[PDB]
């Protein structure tokens, strides 16, 4: 038979397998971008959806 | 590659450096059509300024 899920029954259980990252997720290399503006505001195409 | 840049606007500066570096190391011929320029025909005696 397969094992009964721990949430499915009323028993408390004090040892469990917890997944975890081996080291911190926030490495500190936050993403940064090169925004570049439209050259001329009059030429911008508002149209087409 | 005979790349033809109809309009430089919006281009990443790093992409520009890459394209020039392609002109140099892969012998690209890139044709920038956006540019307008005056020209002066200097004599050999005077050289470029």
């Amino acid at each position: 038979q397969v094992g009964i899920p721990k949430l499915e029954v009323d028993h408390i259980s004090f040892s469990n397998v917890v997944s975890m990252m081996t080291a911190n997720i926030r490495t500190g290399d936050d993403m940064a971008v090169e925004r570049v503006n439209p050259d001329d505001v009059r030429a911008i195409n508002i149209r087409n959806a | 590659v005979h790349m033809t840049i109809n309009e430089r606007a919006g281009m990443s500066k790093l992409v520009a450096d890459n394209i020039i570096a392609s002109v140099i190391k892969s012998n690209w011929v890139v044709d920038i059509l956006d540019i307008e320029y005056t020209a002066e025909v200097m004599t050999p005696s005077e050289g470029y300024t």
